[PDB]
Parts: structure tokens; C-alpha cells; sequence
């Protein structure tokens, strides 16, 4: 039982790490999109304020 | 024609021409200046006024200073006498070795070759480097992106490419440094002098440097890539040969363009870049092509902001790249040189229709075996080497031999490796890797493949170290 | 100086000249500058005129003389353009002589209304097994090709163009398709190589190529799609069929964003103006399918979009997905893995072409689609069978490059695959079997394929003979 | 359209021919004044960035020369300036005094003493806006700039003529790195070796006056003012002074560089000079860019930092090291000014708050820190020990995740964890207690040869101290040999071996 349990824990941790890696990839893509969008939004606010004087 | 400076806002200068206006992109020289100041026209505001971006510090200018219209855009001295000479964006030498004497001058604002001045067939540029020529061949007249760029061999690789291209095909090269650190610029000058690609005595240089310093106004760092293109276009058209053009860095090209656009008073685009980002890049990258006379193969060092591959700068540059090289810190650790990531490197012409079926099959087999070894390394780390089969230990051995064989000794690094540099032709590389994949050399030791030229050198090394 | 039919450039800069004069210039009219360029007069203002220059602003100077041509922006159209490359204004750039066209069409002409059109009823054959069986494209449809950098979209377009030769070499005037290829913001090297590839496949004699490569000013990249769409509307309104391939429609959006920002317009989301949706819908609404009271012609459209990192829910991809009649999602993961064409049949759909599919292909591809759909959900006994069959089909739909297939060969191959003849063949050898089987049927049994093509269905006798052929060949393999 | 000089007063003057009695070439009349920006009519013969002087005794820098008017930025409160005032040319671009007469003096951005110790000697003057050297005058960075900090000198070496960058968050230790670097140079300045003396300049942009006063007290306590200049541009100072102070410091250091001596300039903090320039640009109605910063803000810092050079012997051989400090907000090294200055400089000392509280002070985060100069800026002995230390630390950083588990892992990983923990406890340093290079090399040599694999990690900080005091007292000949020689000779290696073993033989 202990041998099989340790094998299963190794497999489960490997799969969990793989899933966390896929989720990290997706969230990194989302974070980059959001960061660029925030830069653009702040810059457009500044531009509109400057041109609206 | 003579005008007057009417306004000076930062690096932007508004001039007034009572007689006749210069066309856009012309170069104007400010009279009454201790050091040559050149202004590039960018707008026609009306009322005979033009707005110009300054190529040098505008401090000390007065409203009324006379400005003389040259009549043509920035014209630089191009020819065979620029080889081994550093010169800034406006063509003035900055290496203090006297004037760049030439009988030719070229305007830096030219147009891409017309649709009929274009090679219709792809080609391959043989650089004499195993990894580059096998896993990511460099298309002739195609942009190559080069990643990494920190203590991994970027400069030594650039120098080796210069040497091989000037030795195999005999073409010269240009090194346009866009926004170049002065410390690193001087260091590079001296490294080139040491390795021999520049010769201050006998005039047998193989590279012409063009430095856009990092402390020049934004209007100068934005145009040095064009000066480099002009120096290389001379060799392509006039000398009718294949040139190399190293642009280090291209992200700094985009940054300088963005700063100039902001200074002129233009609304920024998506991430605060110039609204003309795509065209600003395209006008330059479209002059690096294979005309029917010669060709220019460019090598951009590329920086990815925030490690974001979708940022408008690399998202726009990657649209132009025809290949990719990825120097990796993780491979210089292993002592492999050049530390080119065999798997992350990419090429558009790695296609059986272009590079031929045998080259394509060898490259695909090498990539597959390297991926297999990479996958197996996890099993080795976790379950221990014992767990492998006999049809997997063999692949591990073959992949280690291939990794060793992909390393090479450079001619411009004989003071780092104690060996003598090798310029491996293409057929030698393909045959060597085909033989290693076939298994013909499974009996040799792995270290017999480390840092050798063609496969026959591996055989000789095995004989010399076993006997 | 005549201040009615002529003006003087007040201020050049940004690629938007301000002219003073032209008191009788119509909105959206084309004017000609002294140097040789041409421009379009957007902003008829009280005191000046805002002309966007279709070229490089370097050539224009303050003081230059602008002369109105007297006609709205239009391009030369006709049969005379087939086999020629042309810039965004219809001026030839392949140096084979003057274009010499008799008819001129406006680029801003409006799309046909609701009554002229009719449902899509004819198939547009692409010679790509995945596209023709799983996401069929009819004639008059607008099928977006959306993907990433280097995933094989231009390959789909060029395979379609090269495949149309079976019909453009025959005699049936109702099947000939005249292709148009618009290249926007795209390396000129690529356009030249593509034109050579077409010339080598004898596919230029019925193809127009409009070029707005990356070295061309933003207004030309903005205006190239409309020039191409007018060149195709000529055939559409004359009872002939056309196929226009905008490539890409994201480079056009970038060019239009440049144009708008330089005009100081309020940037919106991702700095794109508010007109981008209108910019593209104005264009893709012209790919209609006229009814027999208007000629019966058609104009297919295959816009191409390059997503960024696989983001399909971006702004411009979603606009063009809200404009078009389907999708062909090319997945980068699949492409790098080895599946090519990398069409992600899960997310790729065809709104309209399903009814236009050919019966012979329709019956076989129905069961192919069911089998692939079942396999998609399981990736014991039934599960193992589904995995095996799905892998067989997936390796069956891999295809070469620049080697389009006639519908009959696709029918034969997919029939062999879906009827379980390959259920024993090792999954790796499916491609080898496919290439050998195609040669076999293309050499000896031309009668069967010809009968399938003519009858337009897999009749029971055709079914039996095909069964015999495939089983015998599989025995001898 | 409209101009700012079309006000009815100017037109009134010009209609009735009253514009000929006013000298509009060397004098001007303020049209507008607000938020520290004056718009002046006249001054037709005024140069860009020239200094004008208002009637009320104030100064200003004329930045925006437009067709109608001149945009002057006032060097102080605009309370004293009123519309209609008279502004006179000074004739000269802004310059500052320079020389050894500044050493030990606190000055403001314009070279005026503010410590109340009397006038400032000031034999020579120098323009703040002077172009940096070129490709040719410089030569590669070879000499070391002894920081006195074990981490910085071992794993992030700083040469002379290099532009490092102390980038970190708020309250992590950046000013402490700077002050320890300044204080460690006393052992060289006191001595007689004339090519090791380093003169220090501390530019304090945007800090409150109490901070600078405490800093000056700290330097005086350590007797490290006699070779230090401090240039204060505190928060109450007008934006132009905060903008200029880095350039005044850089010119006061370029003086030392041009005359064969060596200088160290610590622009602390550059992210506040950027803010001051942003203010000036926005109030001059210049087109903003990302984060509202002007377009030429990369130019502002590049033309400043590219004056840190290592002249060659044909020019004097002097040098000017630069240590710009930047405060990142959360960890964002991808922001605008952090990005610019990371792309301008030659390395970076990246400080942490996770490491600061985990007990690793100074919080230099190796792995993110880098020095593109590297071993070229190290002594032979420091090279010898630091190569192994860096290799071992790199090995330790990729198995530090297991540090919690540690046990139930192979012996190699256990050894890596143990050696890494010992080395990290070794790189810990006090505050304002720099160490000579011989001391550092002795300590790191003891650490990296395994002679601490027996001591418990909690006791390494006490070992280091006791062992260092031992060697410093009993064994001066060996330390002097290592120092003057510069390398570890085989006999010196044996002496270090025996010393470390004998002291460790009984430590308890
Ligand atoms: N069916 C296929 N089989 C094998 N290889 C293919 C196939 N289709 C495309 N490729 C490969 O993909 C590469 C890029 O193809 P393609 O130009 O069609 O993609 P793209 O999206 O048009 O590229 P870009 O986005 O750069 O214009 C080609 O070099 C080709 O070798
Ligand atoms: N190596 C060290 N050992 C012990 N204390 C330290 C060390 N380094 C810094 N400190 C302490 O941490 C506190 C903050 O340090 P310091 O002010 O130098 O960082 P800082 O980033 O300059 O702060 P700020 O940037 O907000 O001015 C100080 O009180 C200092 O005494
Ligand atoms: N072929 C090679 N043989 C030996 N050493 C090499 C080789 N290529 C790179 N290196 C090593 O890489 C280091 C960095 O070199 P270089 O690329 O010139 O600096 P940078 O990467 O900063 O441009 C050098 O110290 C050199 O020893
Ligand atoms: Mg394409
Ligand atoms: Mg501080």
C-alpha cells in the first residue's frame, strides 16, 4: 500500500503541476492583454484632457 | 536657400523660408554652430514655415539663426572606404581617424526596390555554422531575429558571422548600432579590432560601423538604421554582392521612432507607440531584400518589452522576420558554443520545397531526437537512469552526441577555446548529422564530438584521445 | 489661377494635405497633385480641403498645385486585369505594359440590397479535404480565415486559387471562378514569390493581384481592399463568379488607425477609431450572390485575420466574426505539432456553405463529422474504437502544400477512411496509404471518379464499385 | 487660431508706435505667470536653455522659444513675479562652480552653499549641459570600485566608469547601499595611493531636508565629508532645481574626471528628477506620452548617465562612476522610467522587501542583479573566491524551493541546500560597516571551501564576526600581502587554510 500510494502521489502532483502550468499560461496571456489595455486607457485619458483645454 | 529659426521647443525646431520651402525629409544645416547641427524636415505648417526634428542638441540656438537648405536629404559617404570606419548618423566620422574619403554620396531616405527588382526564388545563406545552417538556415535577403543578448555570445556570434560571410561569399557587412551604449560601443570596436574584422593598418576591413549613440536626441537614434541601410545598399547595388546588416537594437529603433512621433505632437497608438509604427518599421525592413543585383541579409537583435511577445513592437517586427536564433544562458553553461537553442530556433525556409528533402529530413530528425532526449531527461531526473529501455538509452546517447556535434569552434574565438576555427560547409554538416542519426558512430565517445568541425574531425579526435 | 477647379497645398504633413481652393470639388472626389501623386478629398471644410495622399508625402510640398480630376475615387476593372499585378489604384506594377481597361468602377459604391441577393446554392471548391468536408464554403459566402503568425492561412488562399484551374480550364461558363488576391501591409518579397508560384501553376491567367505592401503609405493599404472588391464586383454584376481574398484585414485596420490618429480623431478601444466596424462591414457586405433577375453572378470573400497569441475575442477579430458567415480557425498548437492544414474543426463553422456542399461529398462528410465529433469528446471497447477511428480520420485530413484535390478524390479518400477500411492500418501509414490510393484511382479507375463527378452523388452502383476498389487495394498494400 | 502675444496690451503698444522705445532684444515683459511657468514677450536674442533674470531678483531658464513668446521656468516661487515684470538676459547658459573647494560642502542645485559654512571657493565654472565623451576617449572598465558590501563586491562587481543602478522598492536599503559605498572609500582616501582615492558626490533630488541633514550627520560621524559633495534639491525646491541638480552633480564630477582623479556620483533619486521634468513639460503644454511623461525623457536620462566614463591615459585616466537610484513601485521594472534607465545603464542591484524581512539585509537579490562588466571589475583574489561563490549560489537558487522539505531528498540536494544557506548567511552585513577587500575575501574563502559546513546557520553570523576580528588583529601580514599583491598566492592560500582551520578548530 505504501509503495502504491507514493507512486500515486507522484503522479497526482505531476498532473497538478501540469494543470497549474496551463492555467499560468492562460493567465499570463490575460495579464499581458490587460496591462496593454490599461496603458492605452490611461494614455487616451491624458490625450483627451490635453486636447480638451 | 536660407531661412530663419522661428521656434525651438526641445528637439523640435520651426524654421521659416521666405524664398522657397525644402521638401519633407530634407536636411538643413544651422549656420553659426560650433559643431555641425542638422535638422530633418518633417512638416509644412504653412506660412512658409517648416517643422524639423533636430539631429543634435538644440541648446544655444536663437530665434533668427540662419539655416541653409542643403537641397537633398541627409547624404552620407558610401563606398569601400567606409569599411572599418565608425561614423554617426549624418556620416561624420567619430573614430578620429580623419575624413571618410569617397567619391560617392548616398541619401539615406531611399525607396524599397520596385516589384520587378525582386528575386522570385528563395535561397539559403550558408554561414558556415552547424546549428544555424541545420536547424534554422538563414534565408538570403531575409531578416533574422536574434534573441538572448546578455553574456551568451551575441557579440562573438556577430563577429563570426561577419568573418564567415566575408570569407565564404566575400561580401562585406555593416553594423548599425541603434541607440548604442558608448561603453559597449567602444568595447565592440576594440573586440572587432582584436579579432581582425577591422584592420586599422592595411585597409582590409570587412565591416563598416554606424553608431547612433544613446545620448543623441530622439531624431538621430531613429535614422541610424537608415544610414546603415544606405551603406549596405551601396554594396548590394553598386558592388553587386550579398551584404550582412546587423541592427542592434531594433526595439531601440521603434522607441526612437515613438519619441520622435510624440515630440512632433501626434496622438499615440495602442500602447503609446507612434500611430505610424507599422509603416515606420516597414519602410526600413522593405529595403532589406534580394534585388536581382545583390542582396542584404539583416540580423536584428530583438528585445521583448515586459517579456510580452504581443507588445506592438515585437508584434510588428515579428511580421517581418524570416528566421530566428535564440541564444540561451542554459546552453553556455554546458560549454556548448555557439549557445544557440537548437529547438527554440526557427526558420521560414525550413521547408522541403526550399532547402530540399534531404536537408529537411535531417533537420526534422535532429529536432525530434533532441525533443525525445529533453522528454527523457525528466524520467532520468525522477526515476533514475536505470528505468530507461535499450531503445531509449540509445536515443539518449545519440542526442548527447548530436548536442556535442552542434557545437563548433569559431575563428574569432581562438583566444577562448585553444582550438582553430572551422567554417563547415553545408554538405559536411548535413552528412555529419545524417551519419550520427543513422547510428554509424554509436561506438565513439561523446566527448569526441565536442567542439570539432566536420565529422571527420570527430573521427580524428576519437582516434587521438582513445590511442 | 483657377481657384475652382484648382487649388494650392496649404500644408502637407502626416499624409493629410490641406489645400486652399478647389471650390467645386465633390466630397470623396479624386484630385491629382502636380508632382504625380493622387489624393482623396475627405474634409470639404469652409476654408480648405483635407486631401489624403495616395502615396508618399515627401513628394508633396506646400505651394504645389492640386487639380481635381472630376470623378469619385474609382479603379479600372474588366477582363483586361486578369494575369496582372496592380497597386491599390489600378496602376500596373509588374512592368508588363499599360493596363488598358475600358470600364471604371467606384471603390465606394454601395453593396446590393436585400432583394437582389439569394441564398447560397453553389459550392466553391478549395481542394482542401478539411475545408471541403467539414467547413464547406459556398459561392457568395464570406468565410473568415483567422489564425496566427505562420499557421498556414495564405496557404489556404493559394490552394483555393490554384484549385480553381480544373474549372477555369473547362468549358462550362457557370463553374469558372476568377480569383482576386489583395495583399495588404505584406512583405513585397512574399507577394513576388506568391505571384511566381501562381505563374508556375498556370493560375495567373484568371487571377488579379492587388498590392499594398508594407512599404506603401497608409492610405494605399486602406484603399486596396476596396479596389479589389470593385474589381470583383465587376464580375459579380456581369453574371460571372469571383473570389476575392483580403490578406490580411488586420493590416488594413492598422493602416486606418494610423490614418485616423494622424487626423486627430478620438481613439477608442485599443486606440482603434469608432469606424473600424463600419470600415470592414462596408467591405464585406459586397460579397453577395445575386439572383437570376440581376445576372446570377457571385462574389465570394475570404478575409484573413491574424489573431495575437490565439486571442479570438479581441476587438477586430470579433468585429469580423460579427460580419462574416463562418470561420476557419487555424490553431498554432496543431500546426506546430504536425497537423497541416491546422484547422481546428471544433471551433471552425460554416454558416451558409453547409447547404452548398456537394451531395457526393455531403453524405460521406456527414458521417466523418459525426465520427470526429464523437472522438473529440473522448480525448474500454467503444472508447478505443472511437479513438482509433478519430486518429485515422485526423491523419487522413493532413494534406500537402500547393496540391489541391478534386472533389472526387476527396470523396474516395474520405469514403475509404470513414467506412472503417483503415481501422486496422497502423495510424502512421495512413498518409502513405492515402498517397498510394490516390495514384491508384487516378491512374486506372477514371470511369468511377468521372461518373461520381458527373452524377454529383455516390450512387449505389458507384458505392459498390468504390467498395470493391478500396477493399482490393487495401488487400494489396 | 490665436497667439499668446496677441493680448490687447501688445497690440495697443504697437498701434500707436510705442514699441520702438522698448528694447525687445535683451529684455522682455512677462505676459503670463502661473504654476511656476512665465510666458515672456520679447527677449528676441535669447538662446534656448539660457538663464534670464527677473526684475524681482529671481532667476529662470528659458526653455520654450516660440514665435510669439518665451517660456521661462522660474527658479523659485512665482509669488514675486507679476504680469508686466521686466526680464533681462544673463547671456550665458546655466553653469555651476567646480573644484576641490566644494568637498565637504552641502550645496544646492546651482552651487550655492546652504550649510552656512561661508562662501564657496569656486575657482572654476562648468556648464551643466556639456556633451559626454565619445567612442575614442574611453577604455574598457578594468579597475574595481570597492563598495565595501560583500554581496555587491562578490556577485555584482562595480568597476570604475560604470553605470550601475540601485533599483528597488521603498524602504529596502538603496540609500544605505549608497552611503556604505561612500563611507568605505575613507580607507583609500586616507592612504597615500593616489590612483585609488575616490571622491564622492551625493545628489539628493526630492528628499525632505531632515533626511539630508541626517545623512550629512551620518557622513560627518564617519569622517567621510572631507571628500564628499552633497547637492540638495529637496522637495520644497522648484521643479527646475530638482531637474537640474543631477546635471550640476554630473558636472562637478566631470571636473574630477577631466583632471585624472576618480569620482563617484550617486543620483538619488532619478525617478524624482523624471517627475520634476514631467511637471515642467506638462506646464509648458508639451505633448505628453506614456504615463504623461514627455517624449524626450529617455533623452533626459541618457544624456546624463552617458557622462560616466573611464577616460584613457591620453586624456588623464580619470573616471566618473554613476550609481543612479530608482524606486520601483510594486515590483514593476517594466514601468516607463525603470525601463528607460534599465536599458541605459550597465547593470543593476535589485533590492527586495521579501529578503529584507527574511533577515537578508542588505536585501540584494542575486539572480535579478547583474553586472554586464562582471569579473573585469574584480581583483584576482576576489575573482578566485567569487567564481565559486556565484556558481554555488546559482546551484542553490534552483533547489531553494525544496528548502522547506530538504530531508527525504538525495544527498546532493542536501549538500546544495546546506552550502547555500551558509553562503547566504555569509553575505549578510551590518549597516555602515563596510569591509576592506581582504576581509571580504578571507570571509568568503572560509565560507566557500566547506569550513562552515559544520557550524549551525544561526552561528554563522557570529563566526564571521569573531573570525574576522581574529584575522584583523593577529594576522596583518597575510591581509597586507593579499591587499597589496591583489591575488592569493599559494603560500597565502596555505596560510588562509591554516588560519581558518585553527580558528574553527575551537570556536564553540
Ligand atoms: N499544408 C501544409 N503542409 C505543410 N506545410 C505547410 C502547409 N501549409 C503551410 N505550411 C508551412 O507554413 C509556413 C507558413 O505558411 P503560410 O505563409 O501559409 O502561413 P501564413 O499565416 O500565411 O504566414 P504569415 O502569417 O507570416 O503570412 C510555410 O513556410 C509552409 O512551409
Ligand atoms: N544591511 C542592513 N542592515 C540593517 N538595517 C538596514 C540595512 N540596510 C538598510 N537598513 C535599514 O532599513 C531602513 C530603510 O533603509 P533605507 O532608507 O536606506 O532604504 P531606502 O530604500 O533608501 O528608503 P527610501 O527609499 O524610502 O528612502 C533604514 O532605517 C536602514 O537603517
Ligand atoms: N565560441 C566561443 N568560444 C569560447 N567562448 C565563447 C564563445 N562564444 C561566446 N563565448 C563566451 O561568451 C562570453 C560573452 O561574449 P560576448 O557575446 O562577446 O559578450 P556579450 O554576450 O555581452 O555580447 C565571453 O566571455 C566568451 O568567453
Ligand atoms: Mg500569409
Ligand atoms: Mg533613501
Amino acid at each position: 500500500s505504501t509503495t502504491s500510494e507514493q507512486s500515486a502521489r507522484m503522479t497526482a502532483m505531476d498532473n497538478a503541476s501540469k494543470n497549474a502550468s496551463e492555467m499560468i499560461d492562460k493567465l499570463t496571456l490575460t495579464f499581458n492583454r490587460t496591462r496593454q489595455a490599461v496603458i492605452t486607457k490611461e494614455l487616451i485619458e491624458i490625450i483627451s484632457g490635453a486636447a480638451a483645454l | 536657400t536660407t531661412g530663419r529659426i522661428v521656434a525651438v521647443i526641445g528637439a523640435v525646431v520651426d524654421v521659416q523660408f521666405d524664398e522657397g520651402l525644402p521638401p519633407i525629409l530634407n536636411a538643413l544645416e544651422v549656420q553659426g554652430r560650433e559643431t555641425r547641427l542638422v535638422l530633418e524636415v518633417a512638416q509644412h505648417l504653412g506660412e512658409s514655415t517648416v517643422r524639423t526634428i533636430a539631429m543634435d542638441g538644440t541648446e544655444g540656438l536663437v530665434r533668427g539663426q540662419k539655416v541653409l537648405d542643403s537641397g537633398a536629404p541627409i547624404r552620407i559617404p558610401v563606398g569601400p572606404e567606409t569599411l572599418g570606419r565608425i561614423m554617426n548618423v549624418i556620416g561624420e566620422p567619430i573614430d578620429e581617424r580623419g575624413p571618410i574619403k569617397t567619391k560617392q554620396f548616398a541619401a539615406i531616405h531611399a525607396e524599397a526596390p520596385e516589384f520587378v527588382e525582386m528575386s522570385v526564388e528563395q535561397e539559403i545563406l550558408v554561414t558556415g555554422i552547424k546549428v544555424v545552417d541545420l536547424l534554422a538556415p538563414y534565408a538570403k535577403g531575409g531578416k533574422i531575429g536574434l534573441f538572448g543578448g546578455a553574456g551568451v555570445g551575441k557579440t562573438v556570434l556577430i563577429m563570426e558571422l561577419i568573418n564567415n560571410v566575408a570569407k565564404a561569399h566575400g561580401g562585406y557587412s555593416v553594423f548599425a548600432g541603434v541607440g548604442e551604449r558608448t561603453r559597449e560601443g567602444n568595447d565592440l570596436y576594440h573586440e572587432m579590432i582584436e579579432s581582425g574584422v577591422i584592420n586599422l593598418k592595411d585597409a582590409t576591413s570587412k565591416v563598416a560601423l554606424v553608431y547612433g549613440q544613446m545620448n543623441e536626441p530622439p531624431g538621430a537614434r531613429a535614422r541610424v538604421a537608415l544610414t546603415g541601410l544606405t551603406v549596405a545598399e551601396y554594396f548590394r547595388d553598386q558592388e553587386g554582392q550579398d551584404v550582412l546588416l546587423f541592427i542592434d537594437n531594433i526595439f531601440r529603433f521603434t522607441q526612437a521612432g515613438s519619441e520622435v512621433s510624440a515630440l512632433l505632437g501626434r496622438i499615440p497608438s495602442a500602447v503609446g507607440y507612434q500611430p505610424t509604427l507599422a509603416t515606420d518599421m516597414g519602410t526600413m525592413q522593405e529595403r532589406i531584400t534580394t534585388t536581382k543585383k545583390g542582396s542584404i541579409t539583416s540580423v536584428q537583435a530583438i528585445y521583448v518589452p515586459a517579456d510580452d511577445l504581443t507588445d506592438p513592437a515585437p508584434a510588428t517586427t515579428f511580421a517581418h522576420l524570416d528566421a530566428t536564433t535564440v541564444l540561451s544562458r542554459a546552453i553556455a553553461e554546458l560549454g556548448i558554443y555557439p549557445a544557440v537553442d537548437p529547438l527554440d530556433s526557427t526558420s521560414r525556409i525550413m521547408d522541403p520545397n526550399i532547402v530540399g528533402s534531404e536537408h529537411y529530413d535531417v533537420a526534422r530528425g535532429v529536432q525530434k531526437i533532441l525533443q525525445d532526449y529533453k522528454s527523457l531527461q525528466d524520467i532520468i531526473a525522477i526515476l533514475g537512469m536505470d528505468e530507461l529501455s535499450e531503445e531509449d538509452k540509445l536515443t539518449v546517447s545519440r542526442a548527447r552526441k548530436i548536442q556535442r556535434f552542434l557545437s563548433q569552434p569559431f575563428q574569432v574565438a581562438e583566444v577562448f577555446t585553444g582550438h582553430l576555427g572551422k567554417l563547415v560547409p553545408l554538405k559536411e554538416t548535413i552528412k555529419g548529422f545524417q551519419q550520427i542519426l543513422a547510428g554509424e558512430y554509436d561506438h565513439l565517445p561523446e566527448q569526441a564530438f565536442y567542439m570539432v568541425g566536420p565529422i571527420e574531425e570527430a573521427v580524428a579526435k576519437a582516434d587521438k584521445l582513445a590511442e | 489661377v483657377d481657384l475652382e477647379e484648382t487649388g494650392r497645398v496649404l500644408s502637407i504633413g502626416d499624409g493629410i494635405a490641406r489645400v486652399h481652393g478647389l471650390r467645386n470639388v465633390q466630397a470623396e472626389e479624386m484630385v491629382e497633385f502636380s508632382s504625380g501623386l493622387k489624393g482623396m478629398s475627405l474634409n470639404l471644410e469652409p476654408d480648405n480641403v483635407g486631401v489624403v495622399v495616395f502615396g508618399n508625402d515627401k513628394l508633396i510640398k506646400e505651394g504645389d498645385i492640386v487639380k481635381r480630376t472630376g470623378a469619385i475615387v474609382d479603379v479600372p476593372v474588366g477582363e483586361e486585369l486578369l494575369g496582372r499585378v496592380v497597386d491599390a489604384l489600378g496602376n500596373a506594377i509588374d512592368g508588363k505594359g499599360p493596363i488598358g481597361s475600358k470600364a471604371r468602377r467606384r471603390v465606394g459604391l454601395k453593396a446590393p440590397g436585400i432583394i437582389p441577393r439569394i441564398s447560397v446554392r453553389e459550392p466553391m471548391q478549395t481542394g482542401i479535404k478539411a475545408v471541403d468536408s467539414l467547413v464547406p464554403i459556398g459561392r457568395g459566402q464570406r468565410e473568415l480565415i483567422i489564425g496566427d503568425r505562420q499557421t498556414g492561412k495564405t496557404s489556404i488562399a493559394i490552394d483555393t486559387i490554384i484549385n480553381q484551374k480544373r474549372f477555369n480550364d473547362g468549358t462550362d461558363e457557370k463553374k469558372k471562378l476568377y480569383c482576386i488576391y489583395v495583399a495588404i501591409g505584406q512583405k513585397r518579397s512574399t507577394v513576388a514569390q506568391l505571384v511566381k508560384r501562381l505563374t508556375d501553376a498556370d493560375a495567373m491567367k484568371y487571377t488579379i493581384v492587388v498590392s499594398a505592401t508594407a512599404s506603401d503609405a497608409a492610405p494605399l493599404q486602406y484603399l486596396a481592399p476596396y479596389s479589389g472588391c470593385s474589381m470583383g464586383e465587376y464580375f459579380r454584376d456581369n453574371g460571372k463568379h469571383a473570389l476575392i481574398i483580403y490578406d490580411d484585414l488586420s493590416k488594413q485596420a492598422v493602416a486606418y488607425r494610423q490614418m485616423s490618429l494622424l487626423l486627430r480623431r478620438p481613439p477608442g478601444r485599443e486606440a482603434y477609431p469608432g469606424d473600424v466596424f463600419y470600415l470592414h462591414s462596408r467591405l464585406l457586405e459586397r460579397a453577395a450572390k445575386m439572383n437570376d433577375a440581376f445576372g446570377g453572378g457571385s462574389l465570394t470573400a475570404l478575409p484573413v485575420i491574424e489573431t495575437q497569441a490565439g486571442d479570438v475575442s479581441a476587438y477586430i477579430p470579433t468585429n469580423v466574426i460579427s460580419i462574416t458567415d463562418g470561420q476557419i480557425f487555424l490553431e498554432t498548437e496543431l500546426f506546430y505539432k504536425g497537423i497541416r492544414p491546422a484547422i481546428n474543426v471544433g471551433l471552425s463553422v460554416s454558416r451558409v456553405g453547409s447547404a452548398a456542399q456537394t451531395r457526393a461529398m455531403k453524405q460521406v462528410a456527414g458521417t466523418m463529422k459525426l465520427e470526429l465529433a464523437q472522438y473529440r469528446e473522448v480525448a474500454d471497447a467503444a472508447t478505443q474504437q472511437l479513438l482509433s477511428r478519430g486518429v485515422r480520420l485526423t491523419e487522413l485530413l493532413k494534406q500537402g502544400q500547393y496540391s489541391p484535390m478534386a472533389i472526387e478524390e476527396q470523396v474516395a479518400v474520405i469514403y475509404a477512411g470513414v467506412r472503417g477500411y483503415l481501422d486496422k492500418l497502423e495510424p502512421s501509414k495512413i498518409t502513405k496509404f492515402e498517397n498510394a490510393f490516390l495514384s491508384h484511382v487516378i491512374s486506372q479507375h477514371q470511369a468511377l471518379l468521372s461518373k461520381i463527378r458527373t452524377d454529383g452523388k455516390i450512387s449505389e452502383e458507384s458505392d459498390a464499385k468504390l467498395k470493391e476498389i478500396v477493399t482490393n487495394f487495401l488487400a494489396g498494400f
